[PDB]
RNA sequence: GCUGCAGUUAAAAAGCUCGUAGUUGGAUCUUGUGGAGGGUUCCCCGCCCCUUGCCUCUCGGCGCCGGCCCGAAGCGUUUACUUUGAAAAAAUUAGAGUGUUCAAAGCAGGCCCGAGCCGCCUGGAUACCGCAGCUAGGAAUAAUGGAAUAGGACCGCGGUUCUAUUUUGUUGG
RNA sequence: GACGACCCAUUCGAACGUCUGCCCUAUCAACUUUCGAUGGUAGUCGCCGUGCCUACCAUGGUGACCACGGGUGACGGGGAAUCAGGGUUCGAUUCCGGAGAGGGAGCCUGAGAAACGGCUACCACAUCCAAGGAAGGCAGCAGGCGCGCAAAUUACCCACUC
C-alpha cells in the first residue's frame, strides 16, 4: 500500500507519463499517477481493486501486457506457496470401452494470480484463460472467482 | 444394506408368482415402482394394485393373474443409443414375438418399443415376459 | 464368486485381469522371455548342426526295442542336441563329422512316443533329404 | 529429412475433385506457387488433357501453351500447372471460346461455356480493408488483388465486380439477409441458396442457415458463404442442375425415366 | 469369464477384530377437461396454480388512428445422459452403375447415316469415420445448491464519504 | 517487352505453444533442489514467447487417481489376420509424420542445412608411396563377402508419369 518500490529497480506501469509542469498543488495535494487498465473481452468485467489500486504486476491481464486467447477453463484452488500464481486441480472420468464403465481421473494447473483478489482460499472455484508462455510452467491467468455451488467460508451467514 | 429398492420389488413378485400365490405385499414403496408396475399392468401381465399410506415411504399390496414367466433388473443403469437397442433386445428376449425391455428416457419411463416411435434413448431399468 | 458391477469400477476390474494373466502356464512362458533364452533353437522352426556320435536308445515299456539316434552340435549356439533318424535302415546315410538340418518332432518342446528324452528329428543329411535317399530319387554325392 | 519447401507430389495424396486414374502413374502435376490455394485450384494441364481433351500427352499441352493461345483473367499465361480456381476466366480466341469455373452441385469444377460479354467481367469476395501511409485505404480479395480507394460502403465479407481491362470496381452486394449466395468448402460444397440468419460467436466460427429453392435448409462456418446476387437473382449464369443437390433416389428415378446415355 | 467361470469334500475364504484412501448408499418436492394429425382417453396449441419463469428498457423495423403492442438481449441453480447440426486426407473396407470373352480386377463407356455426323449423350455416387473439443432441442434417472448469529421486496425514506464531469452558447471559474 | 531491387499483401511452408489419448514391471515407495529444482524483479542471447542463460531474492514442484526407477526380438498413425454378440493378435514394408548416413563433436555458404554424392578434428577400420607424402564412407541402382532356417540381372530407355 504505502510503499510499492521493494525491488532494486524503480517500479512503474509503461505508457503513463507525469508532467514535471505546473506542479502547485497548495496546502494539501491529488494522485501524482494516473492508472492504465483495460477491457479484456469475452463477457468479463474488470474488478474495482484494479482500477482503485496501486499495485505493479505486468503479467496482470486488466492493467498489464497480456492478451486472452483460444481456450477458457475452470477448476479447484488446491495449493498456493508460490507469490502471484497459484495451483488448481480439474478432475473428470475416462471411459474404458471392453467393461461399459468409467475410470476417475486428475491433472493440475499452476496459474498467475493478480492482486485485485484478494480474499481466495482453498477449496474456491476459479475461471482461467490461455495467455502466451509467462514462466516455465505457466501457460494460464485467473479471470473470475467464485464459491456459488458449494457451502460458505465460516457459518451460513457470509 | 439396502442399496436398491427397485430389485427387492420384482425379486418379491417373482418368488410369489413360482409358489403360485395371488397376492404379493412390496415394502417400501417408491416413485419407481409404481411406474414400473404400471408398464406392466397396461400390456396385461399383472392385475391391478392398490397403496397403503403409514406416514414411512408407504407399502403396495399386488394382484397375480398366472401370465408372467419373468421380471428382473440391469443393476448398473447402462446408458443406451437407438442404434445398439437391438444388440440389448437379442441378449435379454425369449423370442422376436413377444416380452419387453422397460427403459427411462427424458419423456417418460417407458416401453422399448415406444422408445422407437418416439424417436429417444435413455437408461435401462429391467425387463419382463 | 463376489465381483464388483459399479459404474466407475473399471480400474479394478481392468487392472485384476491383467494380474491374473500371469497364472496361465501358456501366458507367462511367451511374455517372460526365460523360455526364449533356454530354447536350443533362438525362435527358429530347423537348426543345421555337426554329427558327433551315433547312439541307439532303449524304448519305454510295456514294449521293445532299440531306437537310432544322433547326437548333435548346432553351428550358432555351439550347443548340444540329440536327435531321431526316421524310416527303416536310413542310420546308414549319415556318417560322421558332417552336416545335418534337424526340425521339431511335433509337440512344441515335449518328447514322443516311446523315446525317453528326445525332442527333434532329422530332415536333410549333406544338402539331400533322407525321403530322396529313401525312395532311391538322388544319392549322396563321392 | 526436412531441410527446406517440397516439390513434388503423389497421386493418391492428390486432391479427390482432380478425379485421376489409379494406374498411369506414381505422380500428379504439383499446382504452380500462385493465387489460390493447393487443395482449391485446378492446373491448367488437368483442364486442357484432361477435362476438355484437346491433348492427349503433357507434351501436347506444352505446345498448345508457347503458341501463346491461353488467356486467364485476360492475361496470356504460358506456365501448364497455373493455379487456375473459383470466378476464373479462360479465353481461348483461336477455337473462340469462353469458359468460367463454377462448382458441379457434386463438388467438381463443371465446363461452363460462357457469350463473350459475359466475358468481360469477375465477382470478387472481400478478405480485408486497412489504411496506409498519408492515410490512403486498401482493400484484398479472396484471389490475392490489391485495390486502392474502395467505396467506403464496402465492408467484411461483401461481394464487388471488376472489369478485367482495367481492374477497378464497377459495383457491389451487401452481405445481409436475403441475399443469394454459393457454398464454397465442406459437405455443402457446390449448394446454392438465400442466407436466412446468422449465428454468432465472440471467439471461434460464425453459423449461417441458407434456403434452398425446394425449401430443403443447410447450414455451414462463415467462411464457407459466397454472396452471387441482391436479393433472389444472380450476377453470372449458372450450370446445369443450379446447384438443387437431388438424392440418390431421385437421381436413380430421373436416370431410369428419361432413358439419357445412350439407352 | 465385461457379456460369462469357480472357492463344504476335486486347485482355492486372510486365526480374529478395528480402520484411512477406493467402490456403493433408504423415502420425499405440479395434474385432468378442450382443439390438430391419430384413435375412442395420449403424443403438438391454450388452460384449476406457474407455460418459455421474469422484466423494462433503448441503439435498432413493425401494426394503426403520439400511445399501446410482438422478434433480440440480462438470462433461465451447475454437469453427466440423449437427440440434432457443424467440422475431420486419399487408398483400404462396405455399397451403386458398367457383358475386362467370364472372373479377380479397372473406371470406364454408349448412340448414327457412308466418308460430307466435320458429331451427339453420359459416369467418375453414397454410407461409416471411437474417445476429446464445438452446437441447438428434451428434463425421467444420477450427482450439486439457497434464509436459523433471518433476508427477499416495495417507483419507500435518512445520515455520510467517494466521484464521472454530461445538460446549459463556448473557452476558463 | 526482358532482367533487377527496398517495402506491403498473397502462395508454398517452417517453428513454438493449448486440451484429451500409451505396452510390461513394487524381487522399483517416495522423488527433485545454485551441479536450475518451482516461482519473482532487472538484464543478456535469440527470428520471436520462455530459467533459454546470468545476478539478487523466496522455498517451492510431483506421487497410491502409481510419481521416481528398470524392461521392450518398441519408430507412431491410416491399416491387416481371425471373428454369433463381446473380443484376441499383428503393423520393419509402396500414403502421412519423425529420425539417421561407421561412432561422437564443430562449422562454411544460403531464403532454407548444424548437409554428409559439403568441409575440419578425434575415435574404429583401411588403399597407394620413390617413406617425403596423398586419398576415403553403397541403411541410392546392379554386383560381391560375412551371417544364417531365410530373400532376383554388374540388361534396355527418357516413349509414358512428373
Amino acid at each position: 500500500m504505502a510503499d510499492i518500490q521493494t525491488e532494486r529497480a524503480y517500479q512503474k506501469q509503461p505508457t503513463i507519463f507525469q508532467n514535471k509542469k505546473r506542479v502547485l498543488l497548495g496546502e494539501t495535494g491529488k494522485e501524482k499517477l494516473p492508472r492504465y487498465y483495460k477491457n479484456i473481452g469475452l463477457g468479463f468485467k474488470t474488478p474495482k481493486e484494479a482500477i482503485e489500486g496501486t499495485y505493479i504486476d505486468k503479467k496482470c491481464p486488466f492493467t498489464g501486457n497480456v492478451s486472452i486467447r483460444g481456450r477458457i477453463l475452470s477448476g479447484v484452488v488446491t495449493k498456493m506457496k508460490m507469490q502471484r500464481t497459484i495451483v488448481i486441480r480439474r478432475d473428470y472420468l475416462h471411459y474404458i470401452r471392453k467393461y461399459n464403465r468409467f475410470e476417475k481421473r486428475h491433472k493440475n494447473m499452476s496459474v498467475h494470480l493478480s492482486p485485485c483478489f484478494r480474499d481466495v482460499q482453498i477449496g474456491d472455484i476459479v475461471t482461467v484463460g490461455e495467455c502466451r508462455p509467462l514462466s516455465k510452467t505457466v501457460r494460464f491467468n485467473v479471470l473470475k472467482v467464485t464459491k456459488a455451488a458449494g457451502t460458505k467460508k465460516q457459518f451460513q451467514k457470509f | 444394506v439396502r442399496m436398491n429398492v427397485l430389485a427387492d420389488a420384482l425379486k418379491s413378485i417373482n418368488n410369489a408368482e413360482k409358489r403360485g400365490k395371488r397376492q404379493v405385499l412390496i415394502r417400501p414403496c417408491s416413485k419407481v415402482i409404481v411406474r414400473f408396475l404400471t408398464v406392466m399392468m397396461k400390456h396385461g401381465y399383472i392385475g391391478e394394485f392398490e397403496i397403503i399410506d403409514d406416514h414411512r415411504a408407504g407399502k403396495i399390496v399386488v394382484n397375480l393373474t398366472g401370465r408372467l414367466n419373468k421380471c428382473g433388473v440391469i443393476s448398473p443403469r447402462f446408458d443406451v443409443q437407438l442404434k445398439d437397442l437391438e444388440k440389448w433386445q437379442n441378449n435379454l428376449l425369449p423370442s422376436r414375438q413377444f416380452g419387453f425391455i422397460v427403459l427411462t428416457t427424458s419423456a417418460g419411463i417407458m416401453d422399448h418399443e415406444e422408445a422407437r416411435r418416439k424417436h429417444t434413448g435413455g437408461k435401462i431399468l429391467g425387463f419382463f415376459f | 464368486m463376489g465381483k464388483c458391477r459399479g459404474l466407475r469400477t473399471a480400474r479394478k476390474l481392468r487392472s485384476h485381469r491383467r494380474d491374473q494373466k500371469w497364472h496361465d502356464k501358456q501366458y507367462k512362458k511367451a511374455h517372460l522371455g526365460t523360455a526364449l533364452k533356454a530354447n536350443p533353437f533362438g525362435g527358429a522352426s530347423h537348426a543345421k548342426g555337426i554329427v558327433l556320435e551315433k547312439v541307439g536308445v532303449e524304448a519305454k515299456q510295456p514294449n521293445s526295442a532299440i531306437r537310432k539316434c544322433v547326437r548333435v552340435q548346432l553351428i550358432k549356439n555351439g550347443k548340444k542336441i540329440t536327435a531321431f533318424v526316421p524310416n527303416d535302415g536310413c542310420l546308414n546315410f549319415i556318417e560322421e563329422n558332417d552336416e545335418v538340418l534337424v526340425a521339431g518332432f511335433g509337440r512344441k518342446g515335449h518328447a514322443v512316443g516311446d523315446i525317453p528324452g528326445v525332442r527333434f528329428k532329422v530332415v536333410k543329411v549333406a544338402n539331400v533329404s533322407l525321403l530322396a535317399l529313401y525312395k532311391g530319387k538322388k544319392e549322396r554325392p563321392r | 529429412m526436412a531441410r527446406g519447401p517440397k516439390k513434388h507430389l503423389k497421386r493418391v495424396a492428390a486432391p479427390k475433385h482432380w478425379m485421376l486414374d489409379k494406374l498411369t502413374s506414381v505422380f500428379a502435376p504439383r499446382p504452380s506457387t500462385g493465387p489460390h490455394k493447393l487443395r482449391e485450384c485446378l492446373p491448367l494441364i488437368i483442364f486442357l488433357r484432361n477435362k476438355l481433351k484437346y491433348a492427349l500427352t503433357g507434351d501436347e499441352v506444352k505446345k498448345i501453351c508457347m503458341q501463346r493461345f491461353i488467356k486467364i483473367d485476360g492475361k496470356v499465361r504460358a506456365d501448364i500447372t497455373y493455379p487456375a480456381g473459383f470466378m476464373d476466366v479462360i479465353s481461348i480466341d483461336k477455337t473462340g471460346e469462353n469458359f468460367r469455373l463454377i462448382y458441379d452441385t457434386k463438388g467438381r469444377f463443371a465446363v461452363h461455356r460462357i457469350t463473350p460479354e459475359e466475358a468481360k467481367y469477375k465477382l470478387c469476395k472481400v478478405r480485408k480493408i486497412f489504411v496506409g501511409t498519408k492515410g490512403i485505404p486498401h482493400l484484398v480479395t479472396h484471389d490475392a488483388r490489391t485495390i486502392r480507394y474502395p467505396d467506403p460502403l464496402i465492408k467484411m465479407n461483401d461481394t464487388i465486380q471488376i472489369d478485367l481491362e482495367t481492374g477497378k470496381i464497377t459495383d457491389f452486394i451487401k452481405f445481409d439477409t436475403g441475399n443469394l449466395c454459393m457454398v464454397t468448402g465442406g459437405a455443402n460444397l457446390g449448394r446454392i441458396g438465400v442466407i436466412t440468419n446468422r449465428e454468432r460467436h465472440p471467439g471461434s466460427f460464425d453459423v449461417v442457415h441458407v434456403k434452398d429453392a425446394n425449401g430443403n435448409s443447410f447450414a455451414t462456418r462463415l467462411s464457407n458463404i459466397f454472396v452471387i446476387g441482391k436479393g433472389n437473382k444472380p450476377w453470372i449464369s449458372l450450370p446445369r442442375g443450379k446447384g438443387i443437390r437431388l438424392t440418390i433416389a431421385e437421381e436413380r428415378d430421373k436416370r431410369l425415366a428419361a432413358k439419357q446415355s445412350s439407352g
